[PDB]
RNA sequence: AUCGAGAGG
DNA sequence: GGAGAAGGAGCAGAGC
DNA sequence: GCTCTGCTCCTTCTCCTTCCTCTCGAT
């Protein structure tokens, strides 16, 4: 369901360092760069960058034991941590 | 013990004493100066004038109360006896079954004096939907359930025990279990299928409930 | 939005795949 | 390639 | 070494 | 009353395992 998500609405540390991970490698395959890079190189810190914005383009699938699951978009987690 | 060695008397008393427990936490409507019987009262009643414990005496009918009755709308009425012959033959087996099946007793309770023969054991179980429990007068001198180590066990309703698969997403098969044989569950007269919610005390919160189902 | 480089222009015709790695990416 | 032995951590 | 699994054996009850 | 039909109550048997690393020296 759209609503009704029982899971937390903070970002936990294996949500935030796949990520960063996986946007990392989108960025060092050449991906488009959604901040500004300032002086930014290095594929982690620019993501890290984005991820302070909320400029990252995913959404976690939440999975529940019973199979069922619950979608939350980055922008709709809290990046706390 | 002896007759003059009361001590046999006294253990016997424990027991009906812990046989009201049960019943009462079972549901049934017992009060609580029914069953702090002093000894020398459960004598004056229940021992025959030579010190001889009449225990064809310590029988009784319970009956669930309004509020059980409400929680568990199928909950019928209850017969308590214990045997006054040492060793449970199926001769005095079957006189406990029929009584159940004369009187239409939902469940009955039968107390073992010493012991009981396979060929009582066997008939235990075969009154369907009426059901048979058995106890041991030694296994029922001290209630378990006042231990330090057990924690209070609430027999859950079906609509109770519908709604927590439901919460949790879960089938039965994936909450924790308890043998119908553990004496807890025994005291509780559980049968296969119905949960139990274990409320305990801890250190990481003030209290932690669990919730176990029978096996 | 209007950061063009968040669009893909195969994606408009639904030639990419949002929730599939197979895709890369998008 | 197995097999045993001697050691190190 | 200390389980567990498979097997022989020795008596309370019980039907003829 | 006496063997009988079950037991349950025992004794008498088969099975398994830090990590990791180095070298030599045999077949």
């Amino acid at each position: 369901p759209k609503d009704q998500r029982a899971t937390t609405p903070y970002m936990t540390k294996y949500e935030r360092a796949r990520i960063l991970g996986t946007r990392a490698l989108q960025i060092s395959m050449n991906a488009p760069v959604f901040v500004d890079l300032e002086g930014e190189t290095d594929p982690l810190r620019i993501a890290m960058k984005e991820l302070a914005e909320k400029k990252i383009p995913l959404v976690i699938r939440r999975y529940l034991p019973d199979g069922s699951f619950e979608d939350w978009s980055v922008e709709e987690l809290i990046v706390d941590l | 013990m002896d007759q003059e060695n009361e001590r046999n008397i006294s253990r016997l008393w424990r027991a009906f004493r812990t046989v009201k427990e049960m019943v009462k936490d079972r549901g049934y409507f017992i009060t609580q100066e029914e069953v702090e019987l002093p000894l020398e009262d459960f004598k004056a009643k229940y021992c025959d004038s030579m010190g001889r414990p009449q225990r064809k005496m310590m029988s009784f009918q319970a009956n669930p109360t309004e509020e059980s009755i409400s929680k568990f709308p199928d909950m019928g009425s209850l017969w308590v006896e214990f045997c006054d012959e040492p060793s449970v033959g199926v001769k005095t087996m079957k006189t406990f079954v029929i009584h159940i099946q004369e009187k239409n007793f939902q469940t009955g309770i039968f107390v073992y004096q010493n012991n009981i023969t396979p060929s009582a054991m066997k008939l235990v179980p075969s009154i369907p939907p009426a059901t048979i429990e058995t106890f041991n007068e030694a296994a029922l001198v001290v209630n378990i359930t006042h231990h330090e180590l057990v924690p209070k066990h609430i027999r859950l309703s079906s609509d109770e025990k519908r709604e927590l698969l439901k919460r949790y997403r879960l089938k039965e098969s994936q909450l924790p279990r308890i043998q119908r044989a553990d004496p807890v569950a025994l005291y509780l007269g559980l049968k296969r299928g119905e949960v139990v919610k274990i409320i305990r005390k801890s250190e990481t919160s003030g209290r932690y409930a669990s919730y176990r189902i029978c096996m | 939005p209007e950061q063009k480089i968040t669009e893909i222009e195969d994606g408009q015709d639904g030639g990419v795949t949002p929730y599939s790695n197979e895709s890369g990416l998008v």
